[PDB]
């Protein structure tokens, strides 16, 4: 039943995919109603932008790493390259949020323009998944050290393979997209 | 069902007479095959009812390359011409489409209200709410935007409906072939008013009766020569009588548009 | 602590909705009390609340769309006489403020909550029996997947008595949608429950896929699958492709109403027409979703009933296919008119009207179904030639509207009311009445009066068109949608003979209540001993009736198309097996409800912006499904004895009859 | 499932496909059209590098039907997105004071 369960995940996550491709339509829509406020240009600072890259990208990879642990049967090297990873995908998410906040503060935020409405609906809809894998993530690395590695936890981390992974793939669109696009 | 004498049946408008033509080709084209799809479906129970122990049994045939072929074949040879119809009249009716006439178009740009009708004549300097005139086999060139949601500015009898957005502009043309009075309505709801949103598009015998229309219009003792006039006329309001406006803003319709476009 | 919430939110002024609060108020506590008297509250939460068989749950998704059925139509016969008082120079007795919700109320509910939850229900009914499952993927799923459902039918109908629903149209249009023209609670009851109700059906259609595609039984390759898999897979497809398109854009229009976003709005970089094209993306979908299934019931009830083998199998499951890639490159015909240019709307027209190809060759499939075959006139196969009929006029008035030039006239106008209730009554409604009735001994084990069954067939055939016709011929005059005071005199005469259809669907739906009333007190003169009553194809009619709550004893082999009419053939059926086995089954669970239950109380809360509520459910909601995460026993196997028994009264009734 | 050296190829050649966009973004390196072609086309590439590497798609698993459903989506997506950016192409264009 585990193999029934992953790929209806991969299917959940097909439907996920699109629901970010109507994010990204209108943001394309709406990416130049600025409405005589900020554009990317005036708010993207792409440093930032790719120190957030890099951590979402090792946490796929550390994350890559605990599936690989599992399949050796290593319950001590899967829980800590777990830990490893919930500390990037949190880093992510400080440095979004921190970014977030900068822009609230000084009147940027998603009231002031269409644009910027747009651009916290995407982001900040990339970081609440990021979010929510983020509790997944605890939820199971508490139930793997209260269990071990079962069939049961074995599936839920290649569940939670697919979502981390996808969500690094809808950051990489949402990088090239938004910042690179709008810095450009 | 239909009705001879109908807004579309019947139309005054050339728009709206090559709708009709349209309309009616395509309910030609379709009805080839939906009567004997219908007719099929009545003889068909009819025929092969469990009763009857004339008609042919058949329980195991189920496929037949001709009969597959002709299903699949004649809807499509009655979609492609119906395709090639379409991409012609869609280019040919397009309502930005100014019309080819000997005769100067007349601009009236329309703006709807809650909930009534605003239009402007531009060039004739006057305004009004739910009353419009022009003269007949001239064409006319509307420019229509909203001043608070989603309108649709339709005269049935004439031909094409534009939808009204509140910062946009949307264009329309249409022509009356005969002289007489219209229904007009908004076909978007609108809000609690919308039942109410109706005007009259009088098409006149000749210039001559739009030019004293124009002038009774110019006799009105009111006036919509700034923003704040525009603002007063626009507060709520329901089924609002036929009112005239002499020395309107001139571009109090860019005024209007701009107002959602700061 | 009660946010916006007061007792001004309580229509008390209003007499008819406080009537009909104080009914529906009455009704509930008599079902209360008629269970509390009759003492089935635990019989009800072990087998049917909590239950995870998809048998009970697809029941309980008609029962969900047959009541609500009952309040969509209330609305459409108060919209029918507002009409007709209105266009005889009165004003009615229903102002703009209850009409307009009226209306927005009547699509909304008859669009998720009676069309959805039928052609929902009966897939879950029917789908795993046909394939050969004992159960849907995922079981616990489905459960929840059905209480969100709930959720959204509970919140619509919590509008009535607090607050009150939007009016704004059964899709919300902005900007009369937004924070600014619908500063109420409307629009708000609107986007939660949908919202609420979207997630559930989203993950229904990820169930159902996933076990159409999974879990059928050794042998039955895809293209041996019966028709009505083909399109429930389909419709399945069309659910999980679209309906994220409806989440994100309610949420957009939820940032517009509650954190003051600039999407939709008129100003400040907002574009509305971007609203309009996303809901409509989603929307056309939705009718695929809704007339797919219907379409596959259809197809099994003409070969079960012409007594001969469906025509045309491989181009009809073709004609599926191509229907739903199809489906999601037409949707702009719904907004021809807002000026997109000739280039876009001949474009769209043109893929619009190319979708209808697989349509007509799915009707003259059924119609060769039907050639040189033994008809036998049951009520269902009475709503198949009836849907053949009226579809037929539906689907061409919709390829009328699919001319740009055509639907700058007739957009809006009552000729599109018309097309869109005539393609959903007679395909969606009459193939959900015909699957119901064909089903129904599947599900209960008794056949309904088929008298009974016969006489609502024809009032609704014959009050459909009495009642829309008129509609045609009213939008060809000139009327269009949303009108509710001094309607123009000369549309008064069809809006009277609308009215009159109306009241003739309402005699069809009573005899429908009669059909079930009567058919339940004499079922044991009705019953359904061999679990074939028809002589049907599928697997379905290979289980007694109903059937035993793991579906199969042992899974069936199948080798061909319409596999148990071929074991009737061969003779194969009813072969009592050599040994039997421990079945692996799916524990019923508490679960999903307290999660549905949670998501009410935010969905409430958040139309009300009682934020600490709020709250409280989304954490309720995320700390059951952790917790039920940490749930272990969630499975249990059937003892062979149980097995044995069941399977020796199956064939001590198959050797009774024969 | 993947390994170790899968992985860390993966992640070498992420790290190229993000490095170069950004510095060619950041320091001006060519045209804009040059620029954006070359992000874009570095995007897509690094997309299919992830679902390799670290997502192990391929034609095989789940009787095909993982990858007919991902294909099936990108699909979809490319007629929304590519749709609705014309049509609201279209209708901006014909919204204007003109
Ligand atoms: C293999 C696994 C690996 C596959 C994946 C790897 C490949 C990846 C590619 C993607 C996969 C492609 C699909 C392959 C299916 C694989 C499974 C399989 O084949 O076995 C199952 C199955 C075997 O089941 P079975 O148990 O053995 O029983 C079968 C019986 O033997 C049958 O007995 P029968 O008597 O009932 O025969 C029925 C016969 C119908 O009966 C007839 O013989 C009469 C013929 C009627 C002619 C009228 C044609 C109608 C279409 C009009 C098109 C107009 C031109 C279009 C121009 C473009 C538009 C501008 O067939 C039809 O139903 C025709 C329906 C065609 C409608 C499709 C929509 C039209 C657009 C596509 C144009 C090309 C159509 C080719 C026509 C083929 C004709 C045979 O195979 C079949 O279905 C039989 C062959 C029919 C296949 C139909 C092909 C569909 C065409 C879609 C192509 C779309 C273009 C690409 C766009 C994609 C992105 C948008
Ligand atoms: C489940 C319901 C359902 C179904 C199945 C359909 C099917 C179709 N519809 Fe309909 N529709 C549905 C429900 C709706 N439609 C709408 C709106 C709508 C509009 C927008 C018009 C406007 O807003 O002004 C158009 C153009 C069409 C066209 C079509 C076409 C071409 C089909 C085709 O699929 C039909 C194909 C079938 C045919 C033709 C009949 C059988 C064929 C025969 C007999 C043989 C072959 C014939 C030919 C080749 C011609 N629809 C709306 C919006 C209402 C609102 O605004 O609130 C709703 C709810
Ligand atoms: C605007 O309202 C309108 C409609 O909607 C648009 C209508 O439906 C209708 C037509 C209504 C019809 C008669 C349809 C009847 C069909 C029925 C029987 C099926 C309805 C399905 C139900 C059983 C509801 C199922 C969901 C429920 C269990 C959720 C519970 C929701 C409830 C009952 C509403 C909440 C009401 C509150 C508790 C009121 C608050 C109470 C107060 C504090 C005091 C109350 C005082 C009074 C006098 C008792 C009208 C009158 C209308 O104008
Ligand atoms: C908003 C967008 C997000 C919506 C929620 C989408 C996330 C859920 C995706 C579901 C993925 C299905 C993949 C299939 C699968 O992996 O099966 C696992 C399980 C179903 O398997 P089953 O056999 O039935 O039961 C086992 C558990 N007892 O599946 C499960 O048990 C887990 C799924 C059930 C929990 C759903 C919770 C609903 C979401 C509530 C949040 C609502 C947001 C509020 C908006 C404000
Ligand atoms: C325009 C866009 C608008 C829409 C915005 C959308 C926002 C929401 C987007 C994020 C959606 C999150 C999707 C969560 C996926 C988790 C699905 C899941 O449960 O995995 C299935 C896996 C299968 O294993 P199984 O044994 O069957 O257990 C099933 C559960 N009992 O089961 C498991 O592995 C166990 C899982 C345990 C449960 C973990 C739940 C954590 C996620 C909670 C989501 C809410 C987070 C709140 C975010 C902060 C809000 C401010
Ligand atoms: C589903 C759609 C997703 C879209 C998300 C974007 C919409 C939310 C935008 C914020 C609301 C508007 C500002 C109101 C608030 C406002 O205007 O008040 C201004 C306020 C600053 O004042 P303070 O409250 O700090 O001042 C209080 C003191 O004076 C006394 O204690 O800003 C904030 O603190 C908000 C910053 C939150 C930033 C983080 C949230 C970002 C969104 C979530 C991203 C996902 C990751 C989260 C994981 C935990
Ligand atoms: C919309 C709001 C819904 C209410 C939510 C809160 C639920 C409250 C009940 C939970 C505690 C129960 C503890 C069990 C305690 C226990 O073991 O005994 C529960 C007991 C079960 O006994 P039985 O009725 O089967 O009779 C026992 C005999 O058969 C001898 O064995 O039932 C009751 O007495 C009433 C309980 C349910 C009352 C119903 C609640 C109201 C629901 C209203 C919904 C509308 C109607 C539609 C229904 C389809
Ligand atoms: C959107 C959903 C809204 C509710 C829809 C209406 C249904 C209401 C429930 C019907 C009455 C159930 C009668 C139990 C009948 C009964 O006797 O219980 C049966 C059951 C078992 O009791 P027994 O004494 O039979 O023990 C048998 C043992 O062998 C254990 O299996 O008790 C329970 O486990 C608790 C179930 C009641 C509690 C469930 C409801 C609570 C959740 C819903 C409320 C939300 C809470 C959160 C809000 C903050
Ligand atoms: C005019 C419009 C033109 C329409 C053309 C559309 C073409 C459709 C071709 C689909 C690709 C089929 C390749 C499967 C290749 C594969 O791996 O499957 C292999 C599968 C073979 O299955 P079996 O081994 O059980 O044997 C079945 C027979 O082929 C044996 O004779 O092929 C099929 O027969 C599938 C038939 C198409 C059924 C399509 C179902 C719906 C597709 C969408 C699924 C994704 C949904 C994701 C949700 C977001
Ligand atoms: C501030 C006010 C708080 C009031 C919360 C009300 C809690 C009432 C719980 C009623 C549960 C009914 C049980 C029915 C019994 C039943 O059948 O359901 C059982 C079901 C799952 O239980 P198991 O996993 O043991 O499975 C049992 C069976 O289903 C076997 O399959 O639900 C739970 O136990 C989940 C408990 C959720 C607890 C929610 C915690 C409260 C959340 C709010 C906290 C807010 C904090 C804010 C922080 C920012
Ligand atoms: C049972 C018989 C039905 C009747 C008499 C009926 C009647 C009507 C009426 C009178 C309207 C308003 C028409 C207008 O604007 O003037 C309407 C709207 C509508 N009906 Fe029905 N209807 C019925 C069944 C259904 C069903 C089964 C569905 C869908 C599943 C449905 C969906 C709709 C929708 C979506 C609207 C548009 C609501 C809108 O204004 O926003 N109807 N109905
Ligand atoms: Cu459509
Ligand atoms: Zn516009």
């Amino acid at each position: 039943a585990g193999g029934t369960k992953i790929f209806g995940f991969w299917i959940y996550l097909m439907s996920d995919c699109i629901l970010f491709s109507i994010l990204f339509a209108t943001y394309a829509v709406l990416v130049n109603g600025t409405a005589g406020g900020p554009t990317g240009k005036d708010i993207f600072e792409l440093p930032f932008v790719l120190v957030e890259t890099f951590l979402l990208l090792f946490s796929s990879i550390t994350y890559g790493m605990a599936a690989i642990a599992m399949y050796k049967n290593n319950k001590s090297q899967v829980i800590s390259w777990l830990a490893l990873t919930w500390l990037f995908g949190a880093g992510f998410i400080g440095m979004e949020i921190y970014e977030f906040h900068h822009l609230i503060v000084n009147g940027m935020g998603p009231d002031r323009s269409g644009f910027l409405s747009a651009f916290f609906a995407l982001v900040g809809t990339h970081g609440l998944h990021v979010t929510s894998g983020l509790i997944w993530m605890a939820v199971l690395m508490v139930q793997i050290a209260r269990r071990g590695l079962t069939s049961t936890n074995r599936t839920r981390i290649m569940c939670l393979s697919l979502f981390w992974h996808f969500l690094d793939v809808v950051w990489i669109c949402v990088f090239t997209v938004v910042y690179l696009m709008g810095a450009m | 069902l239909s009705g001879c004498n109908s807004a579309l049946l019947d139309p005054k408008g050339q728009i709206g007479l090559e709708q009709r033509s349209l309309i009616l080709t395509a309910f030609g084209l379709m009805l080839i095959v939906v009567i004997p799809a219908i007719l099929m479906a009545v003889g068909f129970a009819w025929k092969y009812r469990a009763s009857n122990k004339d008609a042919k049994y058949s329980p195991n045939w189920s496929h037949s390359n001709k009969v597959e072929a002709v299903v699949w074949t004649v809807p499509i040879l009655i979609i492609i011409f119906l395709a090639v119809l379409t991409w012609k009249t869609t280019h040919a009716l397009e309502p930005s489409k100014p019309l080819a006439h000997d005769e100067k178009p007349i601009t009236i740009e329309v703006v709807s209200m809650d909930w009534k009708w605003f239009f402007i004549y531009p060039e004739q300097g006057i305004a009004t709410v739910n009353e419009i005139a022009f003269p007949a086999n001239t064409p006319v060139y509307f420019k229509v935007t909203s001043n608070s949601v989603m309108n649709s500015f339709f005269i049935p009898r004439l031909g094409s409906q534009i939808y009204a957005m509140a910062g946009m502009q949307t264009r329309l043309h249409l022509i009356a072939n005969e002289p007489g009075t219209y229904d007009g309505i908004s076909a978007s709801y609108s809000g609690p008013g919308f039942s109410g949103m109706k005007f009259k598009a009088i098409a006149t015998p000749d210039r001559a009766a739009f030019d004293q229309w124009v002038a009774k219009a110019k006799q009105s003792p009111n006036t919509m020569s700034d923003m704040a006039a525009f603002e007063k006329l626009a507060a709520p309001s329901e089924y609002n009588q036929v009112e005239y406006f002499s020395n309107v803003k001139p571009d109090l319709f860019a005024d209007v548009i701009n107002k959602f476009m700061a | 602590m009660f946010g916006k919430l007061s007792l001004d939110a309580v229509p008390f002024h209003e007499p008819i909705v406080m009537v009909t609060i104080a009914g529906i108020i009455l009704g509930g506590l008599a079902l209360v009390g008629l269970i509390t008297y009759f003492g089935k509250w635990t019989y009800l939460w072990k087998e049917w609340l909590t239950s995870v068989d998809h048998k009970r749950l697809g029941i309980m998704y008609i029962i969900v769309a047959i009541v609500m059925l009952l309040r969509g139509f209330a609305d459409a016969i108060m919209m029918r006489s507002q009409q007709a008082l209105a266009s005889a120079g009165e004003a009615g007795f229903l102002p703009p403020h209850h009409y307009d919700q009226i209306f927005t109320a009547h699509g909304v509910i008859m669009i998720f909550f009676v069309a959805m939850p039928f052609v929902i229900g009966l897939m879950n009914l029917v789908v795993p029996l046909q394939i050969g499952a004992r159960d849907v993927a995922f079981p616990f799923l489905n459960n929840l997947s059905f209480w969100f459902t709930v959720v959204g039918v509970i919140l619509v109908n919590v509008s009535l008595g607090v607050g009150e629903f939007a009016q704004t149209g059964w899709l919300a249009y902005p900007p009369l949608s937004g924070i600014e023209y619908s500063p109420g609670v409307g629009v708000d009851y609107w986007i939660w429950s949908l919202q609420l109700s979207g997630i559930g059906t989203t993950l229904t259609g990820i169930n159902f896929f996933v076990t159409i595609l999974k879990m059928r039984a050794p042998g039955m390759t895809m293209f041996k699958m019966p028709v009505f898999t083909w399109a429930s897979l389909c419709a399945n497809v069309l659910i999980i492709a679209s309906f994220p398109i409806l989440t994100v854009t309610v949420a957009l229009l939820t940032l517009d109403r509650y954190l003051g976003t600039h999407f939709f709005t008129n100003d400040m970089g907002g574009n509305m027409m971007m609203y309009i094209n996303l809901i409509w993306a989603w929307g056309h979908p939705e009718v695929y979703i809704l007339i797919l299934p219907v379409f596959g019931v259809f197809s099994e009830i003409a070969a079960t009933f012409s007594r001969k083998r469906l025509f045309g199998y491989t181009s009809l499951v073709w004609a599926t296919v191509c229907i739903t890639v199809l489906s999601f490159i037409v949707w702009l015909h719904h907004f021809f008119t807002m000026g997109a240019g000739a280039n876009v709307n001949a474009f769209f027209g043109i893929t619009t009207m190319i979708i209808a190809i697989p349509t007509g060759v799915k009707i003259f499939n059924w119609l060769f179904t039907m050639y040189q075959g033994r008809i036998v006139f049951h009520s269902a196969m009475l709503w198949t030639i009836g849907f053949i009929v009226t579809f037929s006029v539906g689907g061409m008035t919709g390829v009328l509207l699919a001319v740009p030039g055509a639907d700058f006239v007739l957009h809006n106008s009552l000729f599109l009311i018309a097309h869109f209730h005539n393609v959903i009554i007679g395909g969606v409604v009459f193939g959900c009445f015909a699957g119901m009735t064909y089903w129904w001994p599947k599900a209960f084990g008794f056949k309904l009066n088929e008298t009974w069954g016969k006489r609502a067939f024809w009032f609704w055939i014959i009050g459909f068109f009495v009642a829309f016709m008129p509609l045609y011929a009213l939008g060809f005059m000139g009327m269009t949608r949303r009108l509710s005071q001094q309607i123009d005199p000369q549309f008064h005469t069809m809006l009277m003979i609308a009215a009159s259809g109306a009241v003739l669907i309402a005699l069809g739906i009573l005899c429908l209540v009669i059909q079930m009333y009567v058919s339940i007190r004499d079922r044991d003169q009705n019953r359904d001993l061999t679990g074939d009553p028809w002589g049907g194809r599928t697997l379905e009619w290979a289980t007694s009736s109903p059937p035993p709550f793991y579906n199969f004893a042992v899974v069936p082999h199948v080798h061909e198309r319409d596999a148990f009419w071929e074991m009737k053939e061969k003779g194969e059926a009813y072969k009592k097996p050599d040994h039997y086995e421990e079945i692996h089954m799916p524990k019923n669970s508490g679960a999903g409800i307290v999660i549905a239950a949670f998501s009410t109380i935010f969905g409430f809360a958040m139309i009300w912006h009682i934020w600490w509520l709020a709250i409280v459910g989304f954490a309720g909601m995320i700390i059951t499904w952790i917790v039920k995460s940490f749930d272990e026993d969630v499975d249990y196997y059937v003892p062979v004895a149980e097995i044995e028994k069941l399977e020796n009264q199956h064939f001590d009734e198959i050797t009774k009859a024969g | 499932h993947g390994s170790v050296k899968t992985y860390m190829t993966g992640f070498i050649l992420s790290i190229i496909l993000t490095v170069i966009p950004f510095w060619m973004v950041m320091t001006g390196a060519a045209s804009p059209a040059v620029i954006l072609g070359t992000i874009l086309a570095m995007a897509v590439v690094q997309v299919l590098v992830h679902l390799v590497c670290f997502l192990h798609m391929n034609t095989k698993s789940d009787e095909g039907w993982n990858m007919t459903a991902f294909v099936f989506t990108v699909l979809i997506i490319a007629i929304l997105v590519v749709g609705s950016i014309w049509i609201m192409w279209n209708l901006n264009y014909n919204m204007m004071m003109h």
